[PDB]
This record gives C-alpha cells, structure tokens and sequence, in this order.
C-alpha cells in the first residue's frame, strides 16, 4: 500500500500479478480514475462527462455498501461456495484480478444484492443499538 | 522504448578546464534522468540523479542540468582521477534506458 | 557502506545453465528492489531482470524473459539469478544492482550502489 | 477458517474492452487549420506510460473503433473548416476555352485550359468578363470550345479558405480517465492476435491526418523489419498494408510560377482564379530514388514470401483501373492536390534468387475527397513555385485472384478508402475500460 | 425474517416508513442509471442526474452521514415540526405523506444538522488535542 | 419435504365471509413470501394476494383489493385468507402458495410448492 | 397487464415422441418465465424456472429454452403419466400472470 | 458562533480562523448549486462545477479525511512552512492571509498528506491481516 521495495508502480502497473500482489497497489489506480463550437470541443465535453459518470457508478456502489472511502472494505455478507470453489491459495496466489473477473462474472449481481441488504440491516441493527441508550 | 542518445562519443579536454557532456532522449522524460561514472575495469558509479541532484559523496564539481528532452553534465574543474565512461539513465519509462557512453579522455 | 559482491560467472556452453549469487550488506535489503545489469562487450548497460523488496514481482527484458529466473532470499540478504538455455548473445559482465529508493507517486528506478559484476562466456 | 466472507476491492488492475469519445491533443508549441488543434488539449510535453508486465491482451487492428472515430472526426473538422468560405454557386456558367500554348512542353500540352467567362459582380446588375486558366481535369466540353466545370452537374463547389492552412499537424487521441489505451509494445506484432508485450497510455502519439492514395507518407515506420498486415493475408480482395523500416524520401514539385488573381464575384466575395504562369509550363511530377526504391521493393518481396512461399515470382505491377482518386498516388502538397501516375515503381518481376524514377503528376483543383459524391471543394491557386519532401512510410497493395497453380503472385498498388491511411497508425493502440470495483473472499469479517 | 414478495424502484412508496426503511437500498442504487436534437436532451439528462446525485451527497456529506444510508444524528426533534407520535409515524404513516407534513420545516431541520456536525467536528478537534 | 395443506373452503352465500388456513411444514416460513392464487373452473391460474416473510407487506390483486385480507403466524407456521363480502366470481380453487426464492436486485416470483387447493364456492 | 399466451391450446402426442410446448408474452419477460405441471386433481408441480433451469427432482425429459417474448417447453420422451395441463408464468412485471395452459393429450 | 449576527457564503472570509473554523458548512453548501453555443457553455459551467467538488472529495478521500469538515492528520507540522505561534495563527490571521503565506508549501503538505495516508493504510492492512 506504501511500497516498500517496489520496482516501480504505475497505473494498472500490477495487472499481470497476483491477485495478493496486486492487491498492495490499490491506490495507484484509485487516485487515476478522475483526473487521468468545434469538433473537439463537443468530444472533450462528452469525455469529461463520461469521466464524471464513470467515477461516480463506482462510488456510489462503495457508499450503499458502508465502504465509502475505503480501498480493502470486509463485508459481512458469507462467500457461498457456488459463486467459486477455489482455494484461498488458489486465488490470492495463483491468479490474476483479470482472470478472476472472468470467473464471478455470472455470481457479481448477486453478490451486490447481498452486500446491499446486508449494509441496510447492519443499518438498522446500529439504529435500534443506539436507541437503547 | 525511450533511446537515450549521447554525444559526443568520445570527449578529450586537459585537466583543469570544464567539460560538458550532453545525453538526449528520444521522448521528454521530465527530470528522471541518471549519471553514472564507470572507472575501466570497475563498477559504476552514481553521480547525479533527477538530473540536478549529486549523489551523496558526489565532488561538488560534478554538476547536472537539464529537463525533458535535453540534459548535460558539466565538471567544472577536470581532474586526472576524472577519467572514466559517463552513462546517462532514464527511470520515466520502463525499462530504464542507459546512454552508449562518452569516454572521456584526458589531454 | 553498502556492498554487493557478485559471484558464479565463468565458462558455459551454449544451452546450459548458470546461476549468480549477489551478497548484499549495509543496508535493508528487504526495503530496496534489486536489478540485474549487463555489459556485453563494446556495448552499453542493458536491462536484464528486476525483483521488488518482498520478491512477490519479478520483472523480465524480452531478450532474457522465460529463461532467466531472479530470485531473493530476505532471510542471508542475497539474490540470485538462475540462467537456462544460454545463447551466445547472453555473454555480457552482469552487475547486481540495488536500486535506490522506493516511491508510490513516481518513478525512481535509479541505482545507490553496484556489484563489482561478474563476466558470463557462452562459447563452445 | 473455512467460513470466506466477501471482501470488497476498490482500484483493482481490471478492464474491459470497450468504445470511448477520445479527445484531441495537441503540442502547445505550435488558428488557421483545417485540423482545429488550436481547441485541442495542450499535451504533456513528457507523456507517462507504464509497462504492464505479464499482461497479453488481444488486438485486432481491422476491429479498432479509434480508426472510425478518426474517420469521422477528420470529415467533421474538413467539413467546419470549409463551412465559412465562399461558396462557388456563380462559377457554373459557359466557359469558353482555349488551350494554353505560351511556352508549354510536350507533355504538358492541352493540360491547361485558357478559360473566359461572365461573372457576377458585386453589382447584381452588372456582368464582368474574366478569365482563368482551368486544369483539362476540372473542365468538361458542352455537347465552339464550350466547357463547364467538373462539379456542375454534381454540386457547387466550396472555394477552400486561402488562409486556412492544410499541412497535417499531429493529433494525439486521449481517453477520458477511467478508461486507457494500451500500446501493443511488440515489434513483430502483424495486427492480430494477442500481444505478448502490451502497456497502457493516456494519449496516443502524434498521428499526422495525411491522406494519401498509393503510399503511406508522413508515417511512423517499423521498428525492426518491413511488417506486411492484412486482415486475410490469402484473401486477396483484402489490401495488404506495408510498413517500412526506413523511409524512402518522394521530392514533389510544381515547376510553374503560378499567379493567382482575385475576382468579386459578390459583395466581400472573391473568387480567387490562375492568372498567368510566369516564365515555362512545365508537368508536375515527384522524384524517387532509383536504388533506395529497389532495396525497399526488395524487403517488401523478401517480407512477402513468408506468406506465400520462398519459390513463388513476386511482380509489381500498376494500379488495375478505376477513377483517378484510386489509379494514382493522390496527396496534398502545400495546398494543391497532386496526383501521381505509379507506373515506374511497380514495374519489376521478382525470381527467387545514382539515378532517379520521375513520376508524371496531374493536378486539380475541384476536389472530391472522403469518396462523397456531392461535396466538392475548390483549391485555390498557390502563387509561385511549390516543391514538398516527404517519406514513403508505406505501400497499401492488393493481390490478383485466380491463382489457379500460380507460380506467380501479382501486387499492385490501391488506395480508396481512406481509414487505411489512419489504420497503418492506429494498429498498435486499443482503448480498454477499466473495472477498478472488485470483489473477492478473504477470512475478514466487518467488526460489529 | 427477508422474505420480500419483490423489491423495485419506489415499490415500498406505499408501505409505512418502518417497512419502507428496508428497501433504502433500493432506491438508492437507480440514483444514477435508472449535435442532433435527440443528442442533446441525452447529454442534458446525464448531467441533471449527476447534478442531483451529487447535491444529495454533498448534503449527506456536510451532516456527517457520508456514505449511510440510516444516520443517526445530535440534533432533538422540535414538537413544532410535527407533535405526531413515533409509533403513528412509522406505523401509520408512509415516506410520501411524511414528505407532504414535514416541508415547511426542511430547510430548518438542514441548518440545526449542518451546524450541529460542525460543532461535533470542532469538539472532536478539541478532544484529541488533549490526547 | 415441503408441505402445505389448505382448509375452510366450503359453501357460503354472496355477500358473506370466509377464512382459508394452509398450515406449512418443511421450511422456514419466515423467510419466504406466501402467495394465494386461485383458479376458477374453466379457467386458468390467476393471482389474488400476497404476503411477505415479515407480513409486513401484503398485495392484493385489484379485484380482491379491499374485501379480502391475507395474514401469516410465523411462530405458528400458518397462512390466513380473511374473504368478507364475497360475489359469484370469487368461487375457484384456492391455492396456498410458496415463494421460491428472496431476490434483491431482480425478480423472483416463481413457486417451489403448492398446496393441494382448497375449493370456494359462492352461490345462492 | 403481461399477457401470456399459450398455443396450441390442445396438443395430442403418442408415447415416446417428441412434444413442444410454446408460450408467447405479450411483451419482454426477459429469461423469467417458469413452466407448471397440473395433473388431474393435484397442485400443479413447478418444472421450470427461468425458462431453462429445472426444478429439483423434474427428470432429464423436460427441456426448457427461449428468452424475451418467445418460450417453449420441450419433453423428449414422453411417457403415459405426462398427461397433464402445463402452464407457462412470467414473474419479470408485478402482478404475475399464468397462460391458459396447453392440455396434452395421450394419443 | 453558538448565537451569530448573520452566517452567509464567505461571511467569516475577515474573520479569525479560529472563528471563521465554526462556518465550514455555510462555503461548503454553496460549492454545488448556483442547438445553440449558451446551452454548451452552460454545460461546460456545470461540468466544471461538477469536477471541482468531485476532485476536492478526491483530495480528502485519500488523505483519509473522507466526508470530514475537520480532520486531524498524522502528518507533523513542519516549521519551515509557517514559524507562526498557535494563537498568532487562530486569533490574529484570517484564512485568506493565511493561504498567501503557506501558498507555496501548499503542494508539499499535500504529498505528504497522501503518503502519510498511504502508510496508515498499509499499517491497517497489515494489522487486520496479522488477527
Ligand atoms: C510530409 O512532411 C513534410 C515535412 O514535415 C512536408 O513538407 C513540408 O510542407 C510544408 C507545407 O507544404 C512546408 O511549409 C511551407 O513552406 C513554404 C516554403 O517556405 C520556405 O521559406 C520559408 C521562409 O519564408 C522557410 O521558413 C521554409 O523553411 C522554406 O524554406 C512556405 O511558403 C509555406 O508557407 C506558406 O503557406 C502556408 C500554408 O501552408 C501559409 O500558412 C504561410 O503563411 C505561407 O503562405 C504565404 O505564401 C503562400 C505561397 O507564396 C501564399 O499563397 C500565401 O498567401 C502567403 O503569402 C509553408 O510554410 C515545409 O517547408 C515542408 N518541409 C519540407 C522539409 O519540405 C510534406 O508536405 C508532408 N507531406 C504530406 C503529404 O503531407
Ligand atoms: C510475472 O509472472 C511471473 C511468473 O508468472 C512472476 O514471477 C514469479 O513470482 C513468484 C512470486 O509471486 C515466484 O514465486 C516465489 O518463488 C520463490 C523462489 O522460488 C525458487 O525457490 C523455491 C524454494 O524457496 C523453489 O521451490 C522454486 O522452484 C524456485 O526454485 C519462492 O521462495 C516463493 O515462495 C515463498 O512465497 C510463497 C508465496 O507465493 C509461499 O507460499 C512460500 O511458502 C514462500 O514463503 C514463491 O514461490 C515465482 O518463482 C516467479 N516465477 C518466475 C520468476 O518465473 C512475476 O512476479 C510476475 N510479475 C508481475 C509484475 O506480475
Ligand atoms: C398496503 O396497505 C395495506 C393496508 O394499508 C397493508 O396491509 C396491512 O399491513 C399491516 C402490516 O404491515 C397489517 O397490520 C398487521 O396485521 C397483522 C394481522 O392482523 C391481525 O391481527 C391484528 C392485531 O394483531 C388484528 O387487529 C387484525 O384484525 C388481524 O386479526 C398483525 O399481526 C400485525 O400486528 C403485529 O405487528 C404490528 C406492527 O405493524 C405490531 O404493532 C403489533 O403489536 C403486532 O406485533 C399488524 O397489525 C394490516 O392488517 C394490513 N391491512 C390489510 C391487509 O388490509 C399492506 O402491507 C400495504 N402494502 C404495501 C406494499 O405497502
Ligand atoms: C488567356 O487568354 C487571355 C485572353 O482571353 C489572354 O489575355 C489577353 O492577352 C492578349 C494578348 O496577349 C492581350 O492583348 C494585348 O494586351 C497588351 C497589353 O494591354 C497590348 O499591348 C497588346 O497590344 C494586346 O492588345 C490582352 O490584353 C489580354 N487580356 C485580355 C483581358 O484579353 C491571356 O494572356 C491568355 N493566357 C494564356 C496563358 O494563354
Ligand atoms: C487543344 O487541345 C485539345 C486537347 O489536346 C485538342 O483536342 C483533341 O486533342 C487530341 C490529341 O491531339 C486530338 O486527337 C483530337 O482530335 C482533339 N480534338 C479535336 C480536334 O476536336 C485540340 O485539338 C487542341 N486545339 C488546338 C487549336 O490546339
Ligand atoms: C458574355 O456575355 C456576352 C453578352 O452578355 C456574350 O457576348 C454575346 O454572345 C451572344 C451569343 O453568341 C451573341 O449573340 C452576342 O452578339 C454577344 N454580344 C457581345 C457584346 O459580345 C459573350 O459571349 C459571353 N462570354 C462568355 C459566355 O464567355
Ligand atoms: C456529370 O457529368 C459527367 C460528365 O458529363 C458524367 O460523367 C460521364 O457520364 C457518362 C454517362 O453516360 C459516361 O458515359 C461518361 O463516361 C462519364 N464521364 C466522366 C468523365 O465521368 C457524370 O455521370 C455526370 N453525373 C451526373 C450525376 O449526372
Ligand atoms: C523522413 O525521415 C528522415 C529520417 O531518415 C527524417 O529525418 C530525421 O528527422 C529527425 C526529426 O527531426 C531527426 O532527429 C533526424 O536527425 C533526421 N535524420 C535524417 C537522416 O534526416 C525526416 O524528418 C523525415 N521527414 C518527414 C517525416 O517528413
Ligand atoms: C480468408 O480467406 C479465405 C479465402 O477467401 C477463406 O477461405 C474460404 O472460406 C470460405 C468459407 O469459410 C470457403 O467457402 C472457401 O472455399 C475458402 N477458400 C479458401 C481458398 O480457403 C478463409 O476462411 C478466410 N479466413 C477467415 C478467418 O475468414
Ligand atoms: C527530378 O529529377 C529530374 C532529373 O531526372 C530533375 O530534372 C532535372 O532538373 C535539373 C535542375 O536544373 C536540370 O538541370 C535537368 O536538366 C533536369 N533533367 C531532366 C528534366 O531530365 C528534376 O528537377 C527533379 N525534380 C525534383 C528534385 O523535384
Ligand atoms: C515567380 O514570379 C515572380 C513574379 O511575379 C517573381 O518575383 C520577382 O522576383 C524578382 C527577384 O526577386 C524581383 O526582382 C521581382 O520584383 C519579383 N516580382 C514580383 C514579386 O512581382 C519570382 O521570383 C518568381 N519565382 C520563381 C521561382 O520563378
Ligand atoms: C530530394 O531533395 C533533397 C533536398 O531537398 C535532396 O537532398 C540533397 O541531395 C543532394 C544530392 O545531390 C545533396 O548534395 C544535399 O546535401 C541534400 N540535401 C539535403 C537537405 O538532404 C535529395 O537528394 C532529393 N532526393 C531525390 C530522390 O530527388
Ligand atoms: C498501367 O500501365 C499500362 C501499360 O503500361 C497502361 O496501359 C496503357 O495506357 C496508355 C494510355 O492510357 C495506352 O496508350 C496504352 O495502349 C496502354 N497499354 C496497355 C497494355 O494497356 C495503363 O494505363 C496504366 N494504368 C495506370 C492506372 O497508370
Ligand atoms: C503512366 O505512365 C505510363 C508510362 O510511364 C503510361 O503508359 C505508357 O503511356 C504511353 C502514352 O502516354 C504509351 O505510349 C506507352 O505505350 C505506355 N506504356 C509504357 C510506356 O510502358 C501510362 O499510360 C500512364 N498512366 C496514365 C493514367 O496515363
Ligand atoms: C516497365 O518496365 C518495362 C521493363 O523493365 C519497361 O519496358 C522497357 O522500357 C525501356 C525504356 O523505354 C525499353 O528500352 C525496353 O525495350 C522496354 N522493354 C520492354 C517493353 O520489354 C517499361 O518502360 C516500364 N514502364 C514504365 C517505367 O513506365
Ligand atoms: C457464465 O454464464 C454463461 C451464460 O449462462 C455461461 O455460458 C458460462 O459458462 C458461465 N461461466 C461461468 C464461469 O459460470
Ligand atoms: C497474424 O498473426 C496471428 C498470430 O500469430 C496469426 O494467427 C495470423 O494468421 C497472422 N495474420 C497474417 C500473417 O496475415
Ligand atoms: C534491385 O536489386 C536486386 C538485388 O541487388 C537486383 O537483382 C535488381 O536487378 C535490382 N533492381 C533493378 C536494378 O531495377
Ligand atoms: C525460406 O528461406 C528462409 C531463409 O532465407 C528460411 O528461413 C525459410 O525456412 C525458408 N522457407 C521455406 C518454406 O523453405
Ligand atoms: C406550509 O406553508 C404553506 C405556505 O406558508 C401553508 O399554506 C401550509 O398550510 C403550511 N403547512 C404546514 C404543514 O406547515
Ligand atoms: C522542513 O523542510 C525543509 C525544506 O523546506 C527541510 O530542509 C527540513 O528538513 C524539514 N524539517 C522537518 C522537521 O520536516
Ligand atoms: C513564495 O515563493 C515566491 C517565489 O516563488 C517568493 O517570492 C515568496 O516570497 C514566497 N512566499 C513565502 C516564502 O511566504
């Protein structure tokens, strides 16, 4: 996360490495995915827009699920085995975020339905806790 | 790949004088340019680094400018022991690149 | 002071395998990533391999990629490099490099320090 | 241990393939083009890219969607640019014309037309009798020597802004941020298929929007060895891209000292029309050298027969037919539209085992670019002497079918569409959308 | 127990606030996705979105409920803005006809959290200089 | 195995009230949705109401809306159909029904188990 | 109000051949359609849901396809106890809604 | 203040820090709300009001200040930057003249922010990993 000892770290730099390795270097992509009548004008205009829209589907997404403002955020939704059978070893060691992709591709909108309700009642149990005092 | 070009070859100024020593790279690569000393027979040595910095235990006469495309070293005062290949090095883009060498010889 | 001796070069036929240790002292070895730089003769320094502090990443030149090994062993403060498949263009004075900083918001792939270096001959 | 909870990665190294809106870049250092690169974003004088070790991704340069938004863009800014200019509504009348025989060479003789005709003034009611000196290319006989222009059965001709300068500046395409553009780093990649060595940019090099027929000029050429792509290399209604590994520098010249004269034609309209050639008339043409062209024909042939076999006769031979646009090297040389007959350059028979080559140029001045038919433009004259060098970066050739046990292979050249020329530029970069949300188990729990 | 017949964008409009609060999420994530002149309603519409995300985050963001979606808050409920008792307001009530009763009061619900999280801000500053 | 039996279908004149029972077994009951789906003689199935898993929700189909009125006991693993002024059109088989599944970001109205039914008829 | 309909309205099949089953939507359902089985004097018995995944315990015969507006059921092999009125439900818009069924009938 | 005169947009911009510090939400509300060339240039105002918030959430975001009017930091003051005592900062100077004096060691601060950042998140990630 502070690279220590790292040859070097870029954008999308850790896209062939280990989904662990690659994992040190969140932050290197996550401060790039904002910043980086004529023709141009109208095309310039549609990509800062696009920017903008990109960069917020993505956060919004993090707010609803309590990890606002967090890169590496555990939830208290249970892996089910059938989205993947794979080892801890088997991904965090032997395959690439890439590759991973690809694999909970068909399990990514159950998974955000899950993580979702689970905020919300994690929600409402803090609201009822908090009501005791 | 970013080719760094230094020229001239081969350089011949007497001690005492100055002696200028220009590398180029084939693309802008801000200040991320390296010197390195090379005695014959002996390792390198890193002498200036982000083109203006001297190495620590680096002689004051060793003096680096430049930014983006065009970069120079320039000792001031030549000394006999000033006699070696100066490498220039890139670390903007992967993989660091190292200039052909300017041996310098002593007149 | 930082030093780095270099070890293993020699004589090897083309197609065999050789292996380079890098004895590295004065400084964390495990906080600073180490490169491999060779000299052929009459030629410039070249890129040859890379390896992070941890050796979780290991970086390759396209020339040496899938028969070169780097590896680092934390533990003594060596590295190593395992040769495979030699070929006559391999020959070079291959230097072990420790590079100089680490840095998460630019690049600084410039080196404190090299190892005297060892000379590699591929002749039959 | 066994329990895995969902663990929630935001900035993961992930990316799809994908179509952007890519803006323009452009260098500082450089409002009177017709590539507006006066709006385009200054570019980063020390451009960042970064390697991406282990990555192979796929690439297929006849798929790219940057040379359709290229295209596009390079029709739109020609299209703005001629939008303000005078419009040659009045210029489609009866011309009588009489061919020019002042000091003309062989060659050039009946090229030019000594054209006079009524004109209107700024005064609705008031008629002018000029003259001007028509290309034969640009006038066609009335069936008395009565012509008219090309174009007056097509459309009306937009006289080009003399102000508005032509020369192809470099554009770099930048991809708006959440998106990237990977570099195919190989230097044997042929266009398809994975790229062992990839690494991403924000913006791709500069690409000089050059727009030629024949060859490649102005390109960026291959770093190791003549490259031969084709989408079907066996296909032969497939062109065939050739880039070289050294230039091969083509000298264009227009010998006549030409004079360009000023007609209102209206109230703050003027039709800018050929005076009078001072001095000799003399072709057009663009030099090669001989034993440069022979050495890089010789590559291209020895690059060839990886695809078709090290005993097959490889023969160059000229453009087939067609209209000009396509039988001839057309390219714009400092304003004015040359059009060049490659017949001395692909004209040879290869076995398998000083001077220079003058190619005779015709020029226009009616022009019909993008192959649309119904949009035209006029070029004005440019006074005086013109003469441009450039480099032939690359071939675009199309094979002869019927191989029916050919021994021999024919090659000739073939323009046309133009998305080639931005194609044999574009083939290395691919635009990608990066994922950076990720989810995957660890034995983290959130604390309650 | 979660046994929800289906959930949809505003389908608990209808239900109580207490039922309706479990289907925030709902809501929340069709927020942001639910020249010619069709070319430019599209590009219009895009940045009304944006703007109107936005300006609910940043309202969010300034009351110190950055990134929830229940936040409990420092500020008492004044019996002015509305004397209804909580169980026939989460009981008997839906978000639509709370909406209509407390409006008048919204703006001055919005200052009193606003300050209230900058006095909580300060008070944080102030207790770990202490520390 | 999952279970469900229906009862109090019978007789009963227009205008009158009538109570449906369908005792599950099987399964969690407070973690699926329970429908009531009703099919008329001569005619297809059609939907009348449903409940939650929580009862706090409960639709109803436009015709029943406002006569009829579903209820659940979780603790008793029960579900109630209160009918109060019913017509000649209400008389059908009545099934107590199982939600498959609970989905939040799609639908997932499709029914594991059915009960056996339960007639309903309204007559003079 | 999705209409669902169901065609042929009667279908007549012997033992052993192949019978298909087709439901059409009055609009797009996506791929949420599911397929019930009512013998005689029972429940209907789900088979399919999703339109091409099978209910636990529905043997390998009934084969389910189609997406959008175009459904249809698929029994390879028939047997003597398929007999049975086979309804086609839409579960994308509320409220859900059943076709008219498709009796098949032993030939 | 507890009970003000008046709280408006850039009110407190003569006021002491240390009071101008308790109007945060007051500028902070105000950074978001305010065919032909005038519908594009309008566009473009919007957008960029748009990307201004955004990369000003941004820069508190990873510095670990997310949805925060005040948030301390880890990051020691260095006295080259300012040698000014604590009360001759909060009592004597106002926000304004403070900007013009730390104007040119205001990107430094800010790259140490983001590193220091860095590092407490690495601290985080290795301490959940070691449980
Ligand atoms: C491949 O790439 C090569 C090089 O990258 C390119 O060749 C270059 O072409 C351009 C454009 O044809 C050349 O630039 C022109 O040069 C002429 C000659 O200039 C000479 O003299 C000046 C001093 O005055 C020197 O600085 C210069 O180096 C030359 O020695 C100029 O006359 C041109 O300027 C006129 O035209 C411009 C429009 O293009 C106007 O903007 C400008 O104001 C000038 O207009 C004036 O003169 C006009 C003619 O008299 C007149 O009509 C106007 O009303 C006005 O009075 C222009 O600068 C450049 O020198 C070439 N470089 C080389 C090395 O040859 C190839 O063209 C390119 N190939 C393709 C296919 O794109
Ligand atoms: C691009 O992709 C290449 C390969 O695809 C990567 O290079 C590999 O990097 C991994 C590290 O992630 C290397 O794996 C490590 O190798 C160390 C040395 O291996 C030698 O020695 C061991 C005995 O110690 C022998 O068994 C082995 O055969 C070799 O002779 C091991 O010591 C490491 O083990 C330690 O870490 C693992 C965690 O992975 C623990 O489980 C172990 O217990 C132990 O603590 C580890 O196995 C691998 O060798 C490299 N392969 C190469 C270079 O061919 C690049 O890193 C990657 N680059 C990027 C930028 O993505
Ligand atoms: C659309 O709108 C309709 C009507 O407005 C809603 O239907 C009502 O839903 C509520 C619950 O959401 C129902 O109220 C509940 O009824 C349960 C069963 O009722 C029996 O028991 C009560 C007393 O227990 C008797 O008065 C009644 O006559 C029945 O004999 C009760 O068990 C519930 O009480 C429990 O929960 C409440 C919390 O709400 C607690 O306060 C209680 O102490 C107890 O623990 C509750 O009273 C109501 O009956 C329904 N009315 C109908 C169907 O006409 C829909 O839910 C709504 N749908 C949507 C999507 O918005
Ligand atoms: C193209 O044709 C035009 C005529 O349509 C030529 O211009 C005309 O040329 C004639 C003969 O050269 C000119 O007549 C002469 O003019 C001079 C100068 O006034 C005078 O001293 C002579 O006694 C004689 O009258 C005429 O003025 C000139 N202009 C016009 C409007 O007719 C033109 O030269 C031709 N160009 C080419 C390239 O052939
Ligand atoms: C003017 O030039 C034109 C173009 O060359 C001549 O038109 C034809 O030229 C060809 C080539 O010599 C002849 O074969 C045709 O017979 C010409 N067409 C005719 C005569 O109608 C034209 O003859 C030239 N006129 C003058 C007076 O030189
Ligand atoms: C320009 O217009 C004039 C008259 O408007 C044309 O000259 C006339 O041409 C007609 C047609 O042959 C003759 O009948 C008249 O006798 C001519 N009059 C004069 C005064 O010349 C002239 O031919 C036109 N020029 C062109 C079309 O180039
Ligand atoms: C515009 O006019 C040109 C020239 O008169 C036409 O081109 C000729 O068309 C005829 C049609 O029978 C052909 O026989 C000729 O070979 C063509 N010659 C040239 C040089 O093109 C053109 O077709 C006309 N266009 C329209 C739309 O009418
Ligand atoms: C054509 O190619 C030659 C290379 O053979 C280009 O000339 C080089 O231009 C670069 C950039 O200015 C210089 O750094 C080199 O020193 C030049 N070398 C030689 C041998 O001239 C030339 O600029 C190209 N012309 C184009 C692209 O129009
Ligand atoms: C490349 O082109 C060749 C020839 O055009 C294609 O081969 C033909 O394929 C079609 C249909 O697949 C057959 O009907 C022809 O008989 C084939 N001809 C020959 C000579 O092979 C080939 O399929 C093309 N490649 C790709 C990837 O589409
Ligand atoms: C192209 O090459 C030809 C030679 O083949 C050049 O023509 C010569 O130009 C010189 C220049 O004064 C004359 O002295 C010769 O008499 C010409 N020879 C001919 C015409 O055979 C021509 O200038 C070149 N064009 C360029 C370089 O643009
Ligand atoms: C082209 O013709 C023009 C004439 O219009 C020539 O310009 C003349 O140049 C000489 C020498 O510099 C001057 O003494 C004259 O005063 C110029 N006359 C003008 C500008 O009207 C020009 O030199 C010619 N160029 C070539 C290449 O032949
Ligand atoms: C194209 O023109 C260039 C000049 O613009 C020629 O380059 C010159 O060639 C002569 C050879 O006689 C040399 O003496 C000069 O030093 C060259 N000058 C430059 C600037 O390169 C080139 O030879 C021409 N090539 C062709 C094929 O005509
Ligand atoms: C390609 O070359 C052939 C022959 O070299 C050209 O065909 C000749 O064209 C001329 C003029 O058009 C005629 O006089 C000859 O009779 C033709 N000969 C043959 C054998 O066809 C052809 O025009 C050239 N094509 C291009 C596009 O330049
Ligand atoms: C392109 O040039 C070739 C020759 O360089 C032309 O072909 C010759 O044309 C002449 C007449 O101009 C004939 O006499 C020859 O027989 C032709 N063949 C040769 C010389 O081999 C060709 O016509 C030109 N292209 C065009 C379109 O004119
Ligand atoms: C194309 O190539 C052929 C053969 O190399 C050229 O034909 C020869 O041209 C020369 C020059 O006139 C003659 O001396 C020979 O007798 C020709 N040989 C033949 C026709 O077999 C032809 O000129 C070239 N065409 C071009 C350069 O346009
Ligand atoms: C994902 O779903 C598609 C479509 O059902 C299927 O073809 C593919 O095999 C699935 N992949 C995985 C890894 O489940
Ligand atoms: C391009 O290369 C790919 C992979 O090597 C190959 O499959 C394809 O046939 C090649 N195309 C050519 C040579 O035209
Ligand atoms: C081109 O070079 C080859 C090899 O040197 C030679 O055989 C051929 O004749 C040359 N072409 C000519 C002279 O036109
Ligand atoms: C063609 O020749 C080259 C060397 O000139 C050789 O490498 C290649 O194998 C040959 N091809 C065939 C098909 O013999
Ligand atoms: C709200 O204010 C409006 C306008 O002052 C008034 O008509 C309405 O009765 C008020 N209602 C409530 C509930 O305050
Ligand atoms: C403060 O910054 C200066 C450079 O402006 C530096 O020399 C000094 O070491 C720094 N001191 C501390 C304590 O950070
Ligand atoms: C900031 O730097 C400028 C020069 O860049 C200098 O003039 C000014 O005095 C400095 N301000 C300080 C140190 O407060």
């Amino acid at each position: 996360a502070v690279g220590i000892g790292a040859v070097f770290l870029g954008f999308l730099g850790a896209a062939g490495s280990t989904m662990g390795a690659a994992s040190m270097t969140l932050t290197v992509q996550a401060r790039n995915l904002l910043s980086g009548l004529t023709v141009w004008g109208i095309k310039q205009l549609q990509a800062r827009v696009l920017a903008v829209e990109r960069y917020l589907r993505d956060q919004q997404l993090l707010g609803i699920w309590g990890c606002s403002g967090k890169l590496i955020c555990c939830t208290n939704v249970p892996w089910n085995s059938s989205w993947s059978n794979r080892n801890l070893s088997e991904i965090w060691d032997n395959m690439t975020w890439l590759q991973w992709d690809k694999e909970i591709s068909n399990y990514t909108q159950i998974i955000y339905g899950l993580l979702e309700e689970s905020q919300n009642q994690q929600e409402k149990n803090e609201q009822d806790l908090l009501a005791l005092d | 790949e970013i080719v760094m070009t230094q020229s001239p070859a081969t350089l011949s100024v007497s001690p005492g004088e100055r002696a200028t020593l220009s590398c180029r790279a084939s693309q802008g690569v801000s200040s991320k340019l390296a010197w390195y000393q090379q005695k014959p027979g002996q390792a390198p040595r890193l002498l200036i680094y982000g083109a203006s910095t001297r190495a620590t235990g680096i002689p004051a006469r060793f003096s680096g400018s430049g930014s983006g495309t065009e970069f120079t070293l320039t000792i001031s005062s030549l000394q006999s022991e000033d006699f070696a290949v100066y490498y220039c090095q890139q670390y903007h883009n992967w993989p660091y690149t190292f200039g052909q060498g300017t041996k310098l010889e002593i007149k | 002071e930082v030093q780095l001796v270099e070890s293993g070069g020699g004589l090897v036929q083309p197609g065999g395998s050789l292996r380079l240790s890098c004895s590295a002292s004065g400084f964390t070895f495990s906080s600073y990533a180490m490169h491999w730089v060779r000299q052929a003769p009459g030629k410039g320094l070249e890129y040859v391999s890379a390896i992070s502090g941890n050796g979780d990443s290991t970086y390759y030149a396209d020339s040496v990629r899938g028969r070169f090994t780097i590896s680092r062993d934390n533990s003594k403060n060596t590295l190593y490099l395992q040769m495979s498949s030699l070929r006559a263009e391999d020959t070079a004075v291959y230097y072990c490099v420790k590079q100089a900083a680490y840095c998460t918001r630019t690049s600084c792939y410039y080196f404190d320090y090299w190892g005297q270096g060892t000379l590699v001959t591929v002749s039959s | 241990a066994e329990n895995l909870w969902v663990t929630v990665y935001y900035g993961v190294p992930v990316w799809k393939d994908a179509e952007t809106t890519l803006f323009c870049a452009s260098d500082a250092k450089a409002k009177h083009n017709v590539w507006a690169t006066h709006a385009c974003v200054p570019t980063d004088p020390n451009p960042q890219e970064i390697h991406l070790e282990n990555v192979t991704e796929e690439f297929n340069m006849w798929k790219n969607n940057m040379v359709e938004q290229m295209h596009t863009d390079i029709i739109s800014l020609w299209d703005q640019s001629l939008k303000p200019c005078v419009k040659l509504t009045p210029l489609c009348v009866t011309l009588q014309c009489t061919n020019v025989t002042n000091n003309i060479t062989d060659d050039m003789r009946g090229e030019l037309k000594n054209c006079s005709f009524n004109m209107t003034t700024e005064l609705r009611d008031k008629k002018q009798k000029v003259y001007s000196l028509f290309y034969r290319l640009d006038v066609v006989q009335i069936n008395n020597k009565e012509y008219r222009l090309i174009n007056c059965n097509t459309s009306a001709c937009t006289q080009a802004c003399p102000k508005v300068s032509f020369e192809p500046i470099p554009i770099h395409y930048c991809a708006p941020a959440g998106f990237a553009i990977l570099k195919c780093k190989d230097k044997k990649f042929n266009g398809t298929g994975p790229c062992p060595s990839v690494s991403t940019v924000q913006c791709t090099h500069g690409i000089k929007p050059v727009v030629s027929t024949q060859l490649l000029l102005n390109g960026s050429l291959a770093e190791e060895e003549v490259m031969i792509r084709s989408e079907n290399i066996t296909n032969n209604a497939k062109n065939i891209l050739v880039q070289f590994n050294t230039p091969v520098q083509i000298n264009c010249t227009r010998p006549n000292n030409n004079t360009r004269k000023s007609i209102r034609i209206g109230p703050g309209q003027a039709f800018y029309a050929t005076g009078d050639i001072i001095g000799d008339i003399r072709q057009a043409h663009c030099n090669v050298s001989k034993a440069t062209w022979n050495e890089t024909l010789g590559k291209v042939v020895k690059q060839l027969r990886k695809h078709f076999g090290n005993n097959t006769i490889i023969r160059f031979a000229n453009s087939s037919g067609g209209d000009l646009e396509v039988t001839t090297h057309s390219f714009n040389c400092g304003g004015e539209f040359f059009y060049c007959n490659t017949s001395g350059l692909f004209n040879s028979t290869w076995i398998s085992n000083n001077d220079s080559i003058t190619l005779p140029c015709r020029i226009k001045q009616i022009i019909n670019m993008w192959q649309r038919i119904g949009q035209c433009m006029y070029a004005p004259p440019i006074q005086g002497v013109i003469r441009c060098v450039s480099n032939i970066t690359g071939l675009i050739l199309t094979r002869d079918g019927g191989s029916t046990n050919s021994t021999t292979e024919t090659f000739r050249p073939g323009g046309g569409d133009m998305r080639d020329n931005w194609r044999s530029e574009l083939y290395k970069y691919k635009v990608v959308k990066i994922e950076p949300l990720g989810v995957a188990p660890t034995r983290c729990k959130r604390r309650v």
